[PDB]
RNA sequence: UUGACCUCGGAUCAGGUAGGAGGACCCGCUGAACUUAAGCAUAUCAAUAAGCGGAGGAAAAGAAACCAACAGGGAUUGC
RNA sequence: UGGGCGAGGCUCCUUCUGAGUUCCCUGGAACGGGACGCCACAGAGGGUGAGAGCCCCGUAUAGUUGGAAGCCAAGCCUGUGU
RNA sequence: AGAGACCGAUAGCGCACAAGUAGAGUGAUCGAAAGAUGAAAAGCACUUUGAAAAGAGGGUUAAAUAGCACGUGAAAUUGUUG
RNA sequence: CGUGAGCCCGGGUCGAACGGCCUCUAGUGCAGAUCUUGGUGGUAGUAGCAAAUACUUCAAUGAGAACUUGAAGGACCGAAGUGGGGAAAGGUUCCAUGUGAACAGCGGUUGGACAUGGGUUAGUCGAUCCUAAGCCAUAGGGAAGUUCCGUUUCAAAGGGGC
RNA sequence: AAACUUUCAACAACGGAUCUCUUGGUUCUGGCAUCGAUGAAGAACGCAGCGAAAUGCGAUAAGUAAUGUGAAUUGCAGAAUGUGAAUCAUCGAAUCUUUGAACGCACAUUGCGCCCGCCGGUAUUCCGGCGGGCAUGCCUGUUCGAGCGUCAU
């Protein structure tokens, strides 16, 4: 029983494994689609970044 | 062991009860396998006899202000705050003595009518 | 280890004047001579009069505080103050 | 002529308990008639002529019996609405008919 | 800080029992649908808000 | 339901140069921001035409 | 058809009463009937089953196996029956898990509150046959 | 230099917890929660957010008294005990 | 620490001449109770708390 | 001097009451703009949204300082 | 014209309710197919190892145990006018 | 409490799941993703190769072409073979 | 088979429902919307993994060692330090054992990672006390009101003794 | 010729569409009227033999009493069972930490008090703890008062 205990705890790791994360507590939501990235225009004057 | 049981609690009265409260909470002390299941039924006895305490101490205190006007807020009866403001049943019914007279005399009547 | 007043512990506690016991009982002095005689309160003497208040005289008298307490709860002042 | 400009849809009232009022209405009708009996379940209400000169030429019931009637008939106006018969004091009779 | 008042440090108190996975006698039981801890925390991942 | 696909917050991000004039959900640390509210043809959207 | 307002014939709402009841409704639920000599005898055609009654099994692979009744697991709505078990890969026994209404009661485990049950139930039916009759 | 050099200074704290309502809402220095606007009696809630009515609504908590009260309102607001029940 | 010490002397009777207390970081108090000199805290331990 | 009235105060005096929540519906107050008018200060949206106060199981209204002009109807509410 | 009983009825929780697990084939398992029956004021719904009126809970109608608190009510006793 | 010519997990409420959760924001507030082994865990004894993960035999099951990546298992895209 | 949208059959996979005809009904037919959501390619084993001078030998551990440890060397920080301690902020990251995967853009036996346990002891150190800039009650006055002003006032605002 | 690129086919990958299912939504209809100073809604902190969450509960803490049913619960371990199991149903008796309209003053403090009792520590004096109390506006009564406001003597 204990056998089948942390077969089940190794099991349940597999997709936040996938996924890279750090343990169980890594549950960070990048942000894929930044907005100061895909939203506005550059001009000649004052730009956003260099 | 260490179980005790509310119909052997009904029983007794305020003083030995107290004295078996007194043992119960000293040997659950000095306990602070088996032992797992004796201090959770010391802990259930506690209870048991705390809820009979305070049961026979509030019919004791109903008993004693059976027979006064003025009641302890526990010891008056809750239903809701507004049941609480109500008007009571005879302020309610009181009537003026013109409408008492008038229902006197002409009350409603039974009646009926032929086809 | 907190810091302490002087003239809160000790025989200040212990004692109280006869002015202080009148006002803390609410009373005339004739019914506090009435309830002192009845009751056999005597005024005592302080070890150290200074300790109990800082302005004392050898001519002003202090009185126990679990006596005048006991004066407190005699039932007699409802009566003088229903007689009054 | 449309009268949509307003925020119409908020207050649309649909109708789609109208079968069950009606059983609402006539549970309560059985409540009162078994309450009331062997009363009738209404009172009596006197004839009385419409206005206006378009529907003059039709009668209907009214409120109630006068006091003038009551008076001519021989009931007390207490005893009046305790047996079953509406009293209107606020009208009165102006002809013989 | 080291300088932490009651409050603060009753909720630390709080967090830092809650900070563990979930028992192993937890996936055996019938009809069970945890897999793990899917609310801890790691002190550089989130913040506690405190 | 006469509130489904409205009880978001979401502007349009304007003309660009990258993505669709579609108005995107606020804020971030969640998959649903940026992502687009309030179409017919988005997802968690309302439908066209409700039902009434 | 039903007839009455307080009852309802939704699929759904039966299903989640079945699979949320209680332990005292699942009791009632779990129920199996009588064998004919047992039927004949008390007049009773089901009863609630319990731990320590002798029944048979009448419906699917364990078929007209007899044994007493080991465990009333009410949370996976079966029990356990004396040798009606089945070998693990390691080879140690498991019980199998049986339907209450697969089976037939055979003995009943028997004493006051199942008398008392028993008497009601065949005081109402014959109270009910008297009064239809 | 208003980015990330900018926020490398930050490390006051314009909130704290309310004890009324427990966010960490409550600006340190007008002692006013942002949240339920504690220290004033009324809980602070508006019209215009709906989301946040039915954050903080009766029945998303303990219910810890109104609970009970249907099933007194059922029986009748009745007291005392069954008759022939054993007690006092 | 107070309350500690005459809990231990009216329950266990054990005299103490100081008691330091901590609150862990789990939320619970630890109280160190040093016992008078005549009294042996390992003879104590062995007969009434059982620690050996 | 002694007491009475009147007005105004004190008390951890005796006994009570109010606050907050909820607010779909209900009674009031306060009060927009987008929109529609070619634009737009009348207007429309709208005596609406938002904001504030106060109730109940319903609320409100209600037994004519009414309608009428008739051979007169007869409190209120709703369809 | 005041008082007091009141048969009986209504509202609410409680005990109980009809009939196959008969035979053959397929199938891991019949709740499938076939044969023979039964119940039905119940052939609504759900469960049970696949589509089950009769395996189980329930379903229908009359009732039938036990208890509490109210309401209505045919009638019947009485005081009689200060 | 009862229903539907409603939706059937990108739909239907944001939420069929420890969902107003996780997460983000100083804050007011913003706010998801995520259902399905099998009738029954019977969730693979034992042997063998590996440091292990695993593999191979051999087993359970009606089926592993259902192995807690789990019903069915499309397309894009990929490997081997022809 | 149909001009066609499509319809039908065979073979394989699969496991619980589904279809023809006549009417009724609609949230009913996609290649485009820099469409929405999800998934997947070429680019491509490519760009790159080049600030902060720097690493080497032997032995041990281990399946496996440039980035583990011991010793042996060689160097750097050079006291405004790559040192020793604190305030803010964090909250257990501290210590000891043990460790598959994941993470530490190379590896990893190592780790601030993961798992289980342990650790913070005061009359004298701080908080607690005082007041500062400032803020909030009370009297009273505004405001339909949520509330605004007011902090010494146009208050019977209290102490002590015989 | 191979390799490479592309096309076609079978099998295997990737991915999760399609189908089937549904303890969930959505809409309609019917019935009911019941929050709080006798301390609500909300918040925080705790409570299980072995729980982090969800659920339940409050130091009587996954609960006590009472009524009913009548033999479980179950992942493991350990025990109890005719006053009798149960993570059962019902529910009229209770318990109900710190808070919150939140009420001794405060609160970014587990800070500082006042009154009356009790307990423990040598204790009339000292130190800790406990019990009951001490918010504001307003109403009625009580009692104590103030004012050449005013009456009689
Ligand atoms: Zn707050």
């Amino acid at each position: 029983l204990r056998s089948k205990a942390e077969r089940q705890a190794k099991l349940a790791q597999r997709k936040m494994n996938r996924m890279a994360r750090q343990g169980e507590a890594d549950r960070h939501i990048h942000a894929s689609m930044p907005k100061h990235l895909f939203s506005g225009k550059r001009t000649i004057g004052k730009t956003d970044r260099r | 062991n260490g179980k005790v049981k509310a119909g052997q609690l009904w029983s007794k009265n305020k003083e030995e009860l107290t004295k078996i409260l007194g043992e119960l909470k000293t040997e659950l002390s000095q306990l602070r396998g088996a032992k797992l299941n004796k201090i959770h039924d010391l802990r259930k006895s506690i209870a048991r006899v705390l809820t009979v305490i305070n049961a026979k101490q509030r019919a004791q205190l109903r008993l004693f202000y059976k027979n006064k006007k003025y009641l302890p807020l526990d010891l008056r009866p809750k239903l809701t705050r507004a049941l609480r403001r109500r008007l009571s049943k005879e302020d309610a019914s009181r009537v003026l003595e013109k409408t008492k007279k008038r229902l006197t005399h002409f009350p409603q009547r039974k009646y009926a009518v032929k086809a | 280890g907190k810091a302490k007043k002087k003239g809160k512990s000790g025989a200040a506690r212990n004692y109280m004047t006869r002015t202080q016991a009148v006002k803390k009982l609410q009373l005339s002095l004739p019914d506090f001579r009435k309830l002192c005689i009845w009751k056999g309160i005597y005024p005592r003497e302080p070890r150290d009069r200074r300790k109990v208040n800082k302005s004392a005289t050898a001519s002003t008298t202090f009185y126990y505080t679990k006596d005048i307490q006991y004066l407190l709860h005699e039932p007699l002042l409802q009566k003088f103050r229903e007689q009054k | 002529n449309n009268h949509f400009r307003k925020h119409w849809q908020r207050r649309v009232r649909c109708h789609f308990d109208q079968p069950g009022k009606k059983v609402t209405r006539r549970l309560a009708r059985r409540a009162k008639a078994a309450a009331l009996a062997p009363r009738p379940v209404d009172k009596l209400r006197p004839i009385v002529r419409c206005p206006t000169v378009k529907y003059n030429r039709r009668t209907r019931l009214g409120r109630g019996f006068t006091l003038e009637e009551l008076k001519a008939a021989g009931i007390p106006r207490l005893l009046a609405p305790t047996i079953g018969i509406a009293v209107d004091h606020r009208r009165k009779n102006l002809s013989e008919e | 800080p080291s300088h932490k008042t009651f409050r603060i440090k009753q909720k630390l108190a709080k967090a830092q029992k809650q900070n563990r996975p979930i028992p192993q006698w937890i996936r055996l039981r019938t009809g069970n649908t945890i897999r793990y801890n899917a609310k801890r925390r790691h002190w550089r991942k989130t913040r506690l808000g405190l | 339901s006469e509130k489904a696909g409205h009880q978001t917050s979401a502007e349009s991000w304007g003309t660009g140069r990258a993505v669709a004039r579609i108005p995107r959900v606020s804020g971030g640390g969640t998959h649903r921001a940026g992502q687009g509210a309030f179409g017919n043809m988005c997802r968690s959207g309302r439908m066209f035409a409700p039902t009434k | 058809m039903k007839v009455r307002p307080t009852v309802s014939s939704s699929r759904r709402k039966a299903r989640k009463a079945h699979f949320s009841a209680p332990s005292s409704v699942r009791r009632v639920i779990m129920s199996a009937p009588l064998s004919k000599e047992l039927r004949e005898k008390y007049n009773v055609r089901s009863i609630p089953i319990r731990k320590g009654d002798e029944v048979q099994i009448v419906r699917g692979a364990h078929k007209d196996k007899e044994g007493k009744v080991t465990s009333v697991y009410r949370l996976k709505y079966v029990i356990h029956v004396e040798r009606v078990t089945r070998e693990k890969a390691t080879g140690q026994t498991v019980p199998i898990g049986i339907h209450p209404s697969n089976v037939v009661i055979t003995k009943l485990h028997l004493d006051k509150d199942r008398e008392n049950i028993l008497a009601r139930i065949k005081a109402g039916r014959e109270q009910v046959a008297k009064a239809k009759g | 230099t208003k980015g990330t050099s900018s926020f490398g200074k930050r490390h006051n704290k314009t909130h704290g917890l309310c004890r009324r309502c427990g966010r960490r809402s409550l600006h340190n220095q007008k002692k006013v929660c942002a949240s339920c606007g504690y220290p004033a009696a009324k809980t602070r809630k508006y019209n215009w957010s709906e989301k946040a009515k039915r954050r903080k609504v009766t029945g998303t908590g303990r219910m810890r008294y109104l609970s009970t009260v249907p099933r007194r309102f059922k029986n009748g607001f009745r007291t005392g005990v069954p008759k022939g029940a054993r007690g006092p | 620490k107070a309350q500690i010490k005459q809990a231990l002397k009216k329950l266990y009777d054990i005299d103490t001449v100081k008691i330091n207390t901590l609150i862990r970081p789990d939320g619970t108090k630890k109280a160190f109770a040093r016992l008078t000199p005549d009294v042996d805290a390992l003879d104590i331990a062995a007969t009434k708390l059982g620690l050996v």
